[PDB]
RNA sequence: CGCGGGGUGGAGCAGCCUGGUAGCUCGUCGGGCUCAUAACCCGAAGGUCGUCGGUUCAAAUCCGGCCCCCGCAACCA
RNA sequence: AGGCGGCCCCCUGGACGAAGACUGACGCUCAGGUGCGAAAGCGUGGGGAGCAAACAGGAUUAGAUACCCUGGUAGUCCACGCCGUAAACGAUGUCGACUUGGAGGUUGUGCCCUUGAGGCGUGGCUUCCGGAGCUAACGCGUUAAGUCGACCGCCUGGGGAGUACGGCCGCAAGGUUAAAACUCAAAUGAAUUGACGGGGGCCCGCACAAGCGGUGGAGCAUGUGGUUUAAUUCGAUGCAAC
RNA sequence: UGAGCCUUGAUGUGUAGGAUAGGUGGGAGGCUUUGAAGUGUGGACGCCAGUCUGCAUGGAGCCGACCUUGAAAUACCACC
């Protein structure tokens, strides 16, 4: 929008826990709209982490979160002929989203024989910082870190 | 071997590239870094940051020599004119002189043709 | 625009007079002023587009 | 033939220089990026390290023969 | 006038003014004529740091004899000459006279108690706005493009062409004077509405960005075109036809 | 300011590890008043672990196979 900046809509949180978070990563996940599929992946994901780490659901959820969220990303200015990419500042709002897109990326990407089971192998990836949403993550803030000259 | 208390740190900065040199309090050089010297190229190159990161680099090069209070000849006008004296200061180098030896001609020489773009 | 540190005088404050000093001065003006060759109609044309802007 | 130095990813050069150690310039592909070829980064495939034996816990790193490329002076019926 | 900016001396021109003194029209313009005349260039001799035609390489580029970068000779600098052109432009000849103004600035100067930088006014010089007026308007506007006078110079559609030829000048470059044929119905000038600008300002759209899925690659449906057929009804053709 | 050398002092982390173990022969003790633990450190190197000392302070002890290792004491050492 060229005019308007307006708040946005309220999204409810998970059934399970209760975490708005959660519900945004499914919503990521999830595209033709089949959101209960989607859910019920995401719930198994969880699930098989918390086999493995023996930790709880959400906070394991949230430090691998961590692990590949970025402070700085790159933002094209277009001013001259040469790339002007400038690094920016990200609000802690969309960070998060961010990042989950990249762990959906990385759990699309990745070749185990349930999806379920692809992302939670990615969630533990991203626990042990060695998966492919964290290299992503990596090499973003190297890219930044290059440029970070630009103001 | 050969160390001083306090020398003259040289900034040249320029339009293209902001030079960082530290010499004695005569002129006798002992360590120098480049903003071109530290791994940036063209819009890299001339940049406040880089310049700054060429002190630094510079002031890591010179700590052998036991420097303790610093003084800084500036000149030409670049993108690294008080980032430079920033990134020294925070390297921890007590500056006493903040000297302006900027090349202004009283017009003699002539300048070259105005840039058509 | 030879600069002196004072004592009980921080860094900052130190450069903000530096950079004050350097305004006075117009060197960076100058520079540019001087970075191409200038032809003397150019000149007497800027002054006096200077002198109408001048003029309000 | 005598002597000296080298055979290092696809190429050249460091690692030998006195065993405990595969890096450099590119090249190739992929990803990010740009209108982009490019510049620039991230990631990867790619080397009996002339050949072989010996000393030794450990060698491309020390040595011995052997092969090849070069340099060296040398006489050449 | 062309122009001329570090400083200091020598030589020297002129301007302007103030009180006064004197000459007594000595005034104005100027055909021809003479001198001065930026730049570049030309001539011998110097001088040569930078800059920089040309020139070279790199780029850029469809190409790039360019713009951009790195370089780089002549030239730019002086000496005495030639050249004699500039958008030499206030695009307004030169001089002389007169007509409501202001804001100033600049450069002086003389009175009134300067009672203080200042005050009274009051003369010369330059800049902007603008009244009368004027003009095609734009605008100019007591420094006129206003109201008069003098005197010159020059124009008479554009192009051809400020060129040819000839002269005169020039070392040369060329300059100066200056046509004709033919050709065109315009050539312009100002301003106005527009549109346009890889001008400026403002705002706005899923226009970009940020994102979500496509198509484009495959098969299938369909529609076009193209080729083909005896006939492939005809129309629709950027968006806004498929 | 480079070149050697009689010479005297430095120097040697594969990971096991007390930690900066070059090896080959003589040894289970050498060093001490040609002054032992510990303390301030100058300068160096450095793998930042620590390693060699200069000078002051202190005035009677540090080390040895140790548990380890392909190699054992820098407990003494020569050939280098
Ligand atoms: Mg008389
Ligand atoms: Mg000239
Ligand atoms: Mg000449
Ligand atoms: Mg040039
Ligand atoms: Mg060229
Ligand atoms: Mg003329
Ligand atoms: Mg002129
Ligand atoms: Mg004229
Ligand atoms: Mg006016
Ligand atoms: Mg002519
Ligand atoms: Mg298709």
């Amino acid at each position: 929008p060229r005019r308007r900046v307006i708040g946005q809509r309220k999204i409810l949180p998970d059934p399970k826990f209760g975490s708005e978070l959660l519900a945004k990563f499914v919503n990521i996940l999830m595209v033709d709209g089949k959101k209960s599929t989607a859910e019920s992946i995401v719930y198994s994901a969880l699930e098989t982490l918390a086999q493995r780490s023996g930790k709880s659901e959400l906070e394991a959820f949230e430090v691998a979160l961590e692990n590949v969220r970025p402070t700085v990303e790159v933002k094209s200015r277009r001013v001259g002929g040469s790339t002007y990419q400038v690094p920016v500042e990200v609000r802690p709002v969309r960070r998060n989203a961010l990042a989950m897109r990249w762990i959906v990326e990385a759990a699309r990407k990745r070749g185990d024989k349930s999806m379920a089971l692809r992302l939670a192998n990615e969630l533990s990836d991203a626990a042990e910082n060695k998966g492919t949403a964290v290299k992503k993550r990596e090499d973003v803030h190297r890219m930044a870190e290059a440029n970070k000259a630009f103001a | 071997r050969k160390q001083v208390s306090d020398g003259v740190a040289h900034i040249h900065a320029s339009f293209n590239n902001t030079i960082v040199t530290i010499t004695d309090r005569q002129g006798n050089a002992l360590g120098w870094a480049t903003a071109g010297g530290s791994g940036f190229r063209g819009s890299r190159k001339s940049t406040p940051f880089a310049a700054q990161v060429a002190a630094e680099r510079c002031a890591d090069a010179v700590k052998e020599y036991g420097i303790k209070n610093l003084e800084v000849m500036v000149k030409g006008p670049g993108p690294g004119r008080e980032s430079t004296i920033r990134a020294l200061n925070a390297a921890g180098f007590r500056i006493t002189n903040i000297t302006d030896v900027t090349p202004i001609p009283h017009n003699g020489c002539r300048p070259p043709k105005k840039r058509r773009v | 625009p030879v600069i002196k540190v004072r004592e009980n005088e921080p860094f900052d404050v130190a450069l903000r007079r530096f950079k004050r000093s350097c305004e006075k001065a117009g060197v960076l003006a100058e520079v540019r002023r001087r970075e191409f060759y200038e032809k003397p109609t150019t000149e007497r044309k800027r002054a006096k587009a200077s002198a109408v802007k001048r003029h309000a």
